[PDB]
């Protein structure tokens, strides 16, 4: 046995946001809106919004993300990786939108794969704080108590 | 391979039970009182088969006589007692429980529930005493003395110098110099009230008054969970509630149930009359274990009082905490299920539910926001005012009963008080169509309605936000013709306000008010935005005008005459916009500018140049 | 008479020590790693005096090899090992701690920090394992096998069927059918990241990849920083240490590493995060996690800080996860708050760093002024607010008294909803004329702190929203008394119209441009406090004062002498000025529909609508 | 005492809060500043209160002590006068804390002189010249003797210790009980004018109580008038009262027996400097097993109930 790393695991979250799929989709792409709920973002391109195959650092540079595929208010797939993570470890998070016009809500089905075994509970609790509750309190897309 | 056996280092194991466990030092009184109750149960079980055993000392009691002159805390009971051999085996061997050995030798279906199962509870008195003098007396033996200095050896001497007792055991606790607090009446009654308050046998305390000494029964209120809820009267429940909790008032409702099977446990849950703003204590073998259980009661249901007396709970060596066993969740769902059934029984009464809902309105609505499994059951208890219920409160099920056949949504409105929502201009639209609108006055109402989202198929719709109503074929063509006519007026109000509003549209849901502001059915309401901006521990607007108001008609006349950029039309636009914010529930930014506009209208009315 | 010796029931003591001591079942992994760390310290202490004792196994590691197909959780260490006699005396006897006897054999002042002190920590593995096959190997003996199943007896057999090991002990755990969760990679890493994260020796874990070669991963990748001097530690090491003690992603805003030497030996590395987490301070004894639910360790208003506290010497419990009647915590509580207050003062010396700290923890600092009493004066100097002279940046209370003139004896402030509402309030015109600085309070928690301090360097905190009296010359008091006496029927007219809406109507000279305003009667809830209490989810009389220099008030006075005390046109205007003053003073307007009807009637009057 | 600690390895605690009080009762008193013949003189007469922690511990044979007490004493004496002989005066000395690792320059002294006048300006340099150095050496010596008298009570002598590591580290009939009394001072942000009428006006009493049964048809409460509160469980009677200065009630709980009847004495201490009022409540006659129950409920049914119904102070 040689010195290496562990395996990978997966999670599945579904936070409910009170915002149409058109406005919520632009929240994860508009750089002017990203700085609102993140309070710190570093973009390398001069584009107004995020594009395909574009890397950008979040939360002081500790969170490295990259948009690899996205649909019109339907799909959002990002390559999520942490600063303290190793080189082979690189997770990919998928965001699927489901607009419910009867209740005026949007259940964002989040299919996150490629998370390390030991780093599972860390990226799940902080996702509800830096991504779920941060947007609900900045843009008013949900009641938090 | 040689097969050895496990040994035990007495000089070190004795210290492991003396100054390494029992984090708190008042535990010595509870375990000694519990040891007296087990001895009283042994002689009581033998009295049913042999009355001669209870003829020496027929009165069963537990006497505590503090002596501050010689620093001796004497605890005397009239139990079965210990012989000369029991003082060496049952009281001289670590982890040897003679009480557990007596329970395993009983018959099938016994009514006695003793406490002693571990066998190391007697060595807890050394926390406050340097040496103990145990005086025992059995029916089939003589009276002996068990002396030890918490070391590695003890002596057993025949009692020939102390007072002769009939039957039982006398424990003389020579308290240390630093543990002299247990010789006063305050600390003695404090540990008993906390730990051994519900002992079946009376606990007598020798109290000196100002040198006439008397005996007071510390446990005045007998436990009620060992009795059927049928023969328990009302005044017994009131006295029991004032003992488990320090409340002075009587309990509003009592929910006494019993679950049988593989998890037999008793629980008497009390609902107070006023909010206490844990509360549910845990009891095992008539002994208080702890009350810091967080998974036993939900956070929104933490207002209920009472105790839970279970029997199958894995206790640690200190009997002050519970180990993880995936069983508290079963008791958790049973408590909520019985309390929800209890809340439904209170709803059957009118005078009883009025006091319960008015005192715990925040707690009931908090469960709708937090709990999800029983969210529909808690919605049945929600009571609010409405246009047809301005006098009393009505439920959600009564709302659907009065809904016409052409209504498909439950309409409500949020605000700061009842007087603000009863005069809101958003009610004139629904009152014309005979639509009942609920009134939400508490800040927690919006948090509950944003999680239910549906009641019996009816979608909860807030009239404060943007919504749509039904309209005939004759009106859909007239409204479209009037909206396109007022199109330049909507654009005239947009560039004046600018970023203050999202869009200016002509709305027909207004009859008396000339203008109003809505949220947009996706953002935070006017009340929700005001709530978040006022919490100590912690949206776009739509300008809609009424085309039938005479003020709006006059503003429309100024547009076609080239008055889209006049000074007087800009003053009235900002005045009417900020006025609608006060009616819709919004807060005015820089209220000094709004007051300066009103002062100028006052001068115009008073003929001031 | 007869003297006997205390005995022990072995058949019943084993059940009590194993089943009824530890709350959780995952504690078994912490004691086995702690025992491996103690054995590694014994061979390390002997290597300094005998290098040949470390030649058989020079690598000091802790390897864990789970076997799901065999239901075996193997824990191998490279410690000193146990001889044939130690497997019977040390490991065979309950409450016999051989590592404690090793600590007592050396002289006082060594560099040993072993964990084993009780002697009943080894039996905790039986909570999850049915039978054990602990294999040991010492340098001064052969390799033996210690087999037992917690049945009151054990056997020691010479090892001849297992692989030869150089030095150390191999712990073979045959887990039960219901405790097979400890064979996966997830459950193993959770216990290590919770109880034995900061072990000085590397903890190796044998994981199995997918096609599927098995490799070794070091679970404790971060080394403890409290064992080093805070001067030698750089900023990069403090950031990685903060990401290990907590699950946060960002770097710590400030690091406070101190060490108290004397009667109480304890160290603490406290981190200040960049955002509020809305416990947090963990306690470590012998570099082993004990508990994190200590309430007497850190105040609730100060619980926002992160970090751990190394307090190697403390009274531990038999379960070894709770402290006994913590009177030492009060000594550590006062030391942690003292060091954090001194740390907050060091942040206040900077300008760019304190802006991020105050903007993120404004509520926590003000909660200390409301709750804490002994350190209320120290936290009052950290409060930063806006004022009429500090509209650009936040100013402190110390800088406030520096700019105070010689004729000012009180600190003036004002509360409200936001900054835009308090900057244009009509209450500032009186203080701006006398060159008096007024602080601006925008957060709802500001009022709860000012009603508890009540004094800053002898200056009494007064709220301009309430009824207060200013100092003026004697000739001004004479001319003002005549105007109040002249406007006496005007004040009596406004009182009967409003009725019980106000307590009294008096002529106030603290208003310059506004026609009237509303103040509280110096007792009760203020305008902002009353609105906040009526808006909490989990949860006073008014004074009508008019300005004698406003043209509207002078016109209303002209109507009084003409018999217009009961005119219909005046009653509408006095009610209009009352509800308008409530909006400027910060009061909640009752039934705004009627107030909107008065505005709609004024708009129609201006548009020539009959 | 008998301590069963082999080789003194386990933590054994010994509370010494009782002996610490008796030690300060014989060391802080009798010490004087100057002499009676000089125009300036002062001397402590008694200790006001000794609150805090004073415990000795041992881990590996070293006697550790982490005491932390709040010491306050009463001081008398006389100062120089312009006319006639010297004039006496009274005062009090307040110490913030006396720790174990406190140096000579760390001990603070809050000077609290009664009847502060311009003539008594020389009273502060008096105690700071000879009295304060006498108090510093006593506080410093308090740590030395504390380890000397209670240090031998634990850490059994080395004759029975076989550990070199620890050795190198050593240097009647049935009746009832008696009564008791409690004392609290809740703070209210309200003048004594309406705070007095809050406990008397029946229309205002029903506000912060929501349940009351008055037997008389009087507008407000009068002397020798009984009335039940909280569903008839709280029976109190007004027997004496002064104009916004004193309030005496005969508080009694329904669960209490007949020979038990407590008495509440309320005193108003309104201060116009901070616009507040400290209501000193001297509650006596409570049973010994009921003083903690009536005290915790007084902060909920009497203190917070008034501050939330009428708004006489903000609580969080
Ligand atoms: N007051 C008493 N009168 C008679 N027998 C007693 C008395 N106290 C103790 N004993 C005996 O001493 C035995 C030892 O009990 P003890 O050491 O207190 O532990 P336990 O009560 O059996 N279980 P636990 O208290 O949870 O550790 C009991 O089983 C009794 O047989
Ligand atoms: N991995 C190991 N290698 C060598 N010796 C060991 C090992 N594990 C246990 N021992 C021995 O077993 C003895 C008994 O220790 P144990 O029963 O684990 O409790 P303890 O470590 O002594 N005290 P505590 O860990 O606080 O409960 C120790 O003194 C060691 O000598
Ligand atoms: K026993
Ligand atoms: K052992
Ligand atoms: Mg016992
Ligand atoms: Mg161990």
């Amino acid at each position: 046995p040689q010195n290496g790393s562990g395996n990978s695991t997966s999670i599945y979250l579904e936070p409910t946001f009170n915002v149409p799929s058109s406005e919520l989709y632009e929240t994860f792409l508009d750089k002017q809106r990203i700085l609102a709920w993140t309070r710190s973002a570093q973009f390398f391109n001069s584009g107004p919004k995020l594009e395909t195959k574009e890397k950008f650092e979040l939360f002081g540079g500790n969170v490295i993300s990259e948009l690899v595929s996205c649909e019109k208010d339907k799909k959002l797939v990002f390559h999520w990786k942490l600063k303290d993570w190793s080189a082979p470890f690189n997770s990919t998070i998928e965001m699927t939108f489901h607009e419910s016009q009867e209740f005026h809500e949007t259940k964002l089905q989040v299919k996150w794969t490629g998370i390390p075994v030991g780093e599972e509970d860390r990226v799940r609790a902080n996702f509800e704080e830096y991504y779920v509750r941060s947007i609900k309190l900045t843009f008013g897309f949900g009641a938090v108590l | 391979g040689e097969t050895f056996e496990f040994q035990a280092e007495i000089t070190q194991l004795m210290s492991l039970i003396i100054n390494t466990v029992y984090s708190n030092k008042e535990i010595f009184l509870r375990e000694l009182i519990s040891n007296a109750s087990d001895a009283l149960d042994k002689i009581r079980y033998q009295a049913l088969s042999d009355p001669k055993q209870l003829e020496t000392e027929p009165d069963l009691f537990i006497r505590i006589t503090p002596k501050p002159e010689e620093k001796v805390l004497e605890i005397r009971d009239s139990g079965i007692g210990m012989t000369k051999a029991e003082l060496i085996n049952n009281l001289g061997t670590i982890a040897k429980s003679g009480t557990k050995a007596f329970m395993e030798a009983l018959s099938a279906g016994a009514d006695v529930s003793m406490i002693g199962q571990f066998g190391v509870g007697f060595y807890s008195l050394f926390l406050v005493a340097d040496r103990v003098q145990v005086i025992s007396k059995n029916n089939e033996d003589e009276q002996y003395i068990w002396e030890s200095n918490a070391g590695g050896s003890f002596t057993v001497t025949l009692d020939e110098v102390n007072e002769r007792i009939g039957r039982g055991t006398v424990l003389r606790l020579f308290l240390k110099d630093d543990q002299l607090e247990y010789l006063e009446e305050k600390r003695i009654k404090e540990v008993i009230k906390r730990h051994s308050e519900f002992v079946a046998y009376p606990i007598q305390l020798l109290v000196t008054k100002e040198e006439v000494q008397e005996l007071e029964e510390l446990n005045k209120t007998k436990p009620l969970w060992t009795r059927n809820p049928s023969d328990i009267t009302q005044e017994e429940y009131n006295a029991f509630y004032k003992s488990i909790s320090n409340d002075w008032e009587d309990p509003l409702y009592v929910k006494h149930f019993s679950v049988e099977g593989q998890l037999e446990f008793r629980a008497i849950l009390f609902i107070p009359k006023r909010a206490p703003f844990n509360n549910i204590k845990l009891y095992v073998r008539r002994v208080f274990i702890t009350d810091e259980a967080e998974d036993l009661i939900p956070e929104w249901l933490s207002f209920v009082k009472g105790v839970v007396d279970s029997e199958d709970l894995p206790l640690n060596l200190s009997r002050e905490m519970l180990q993880q066993n995936k069983i508290m969740k079963v008791i958790r769902k049973n408590i909520v299920k019985k309390l929800i059934e209890a809340f439904n029984e209170i709803a059957e009464d009118s005078e009883q539910f009025d006091k319960f809902y008015s005192a715990f309105a925040k707690n009931i609505k908090l469960g709708v926001h937090e709990d999800t499994q029983n969210r529909a059951a808690l919605a049945k208890l929600l009571r609010y005012n409405s246009t047809k219920s301005v006098d009393e409160l009505t439920s959600l099920t009564d709302y659907v009963t009065r809904m016409p056949e052409h209504q498909k949504n439950i309409y409500y409105i949020t605000g700061e008080s009842l007087k603000a929502v009863e005069k809101s201009p958003f009610l004139d639209a629904l009152k014309a169509k005979n639509f009942e609108v609920l009134f939400l006055t508490d800040p927690i109402d919006e948090y509950a309605f944003t999680q239910l989202k549906e009641f019996e198929g009816k979608t909860l719709v807030d009239i404060t936000k943007d919504f749509e109503l039904e309209e005939t074929d004759e009106e859909k063509a007239e409204r479209e013709k009037e909206i396109k006519e007022y199109e330049p007026l909507t654009k005239a109000l947009k560039d004046i306000l600018g970023d203050q509003v999202e869009k200016v549209v002509v709305s027909y849901k207004l009859l008396d008010a000339p203008a109003a502001i809505r949220t947009g059915q996706f953002g935070w309401s006017a009340n929700m935005e005001r709530i978040m901006k006022a919490q100590a521990l912690r949206s776009k607007k739509t300008f809609e005008i009424s085309p039938k108001s005479p003020i709006i008609k006059e503003l429309k006349k100024r547009v076609d005459e080239g008055g889209a950029q006049d000074k007087t039309v800009k003053d009235l636009t900002n005045l009417l916009f900020e006025t609608a914010l006060l009616t819709s529930g919004f807060s005015l930014e820089e209220p000094t500018s709004f007051a300066s506009r009103i002062n100028r209208l006052i001068s115009l009315g008073l003929n001031i140049d």
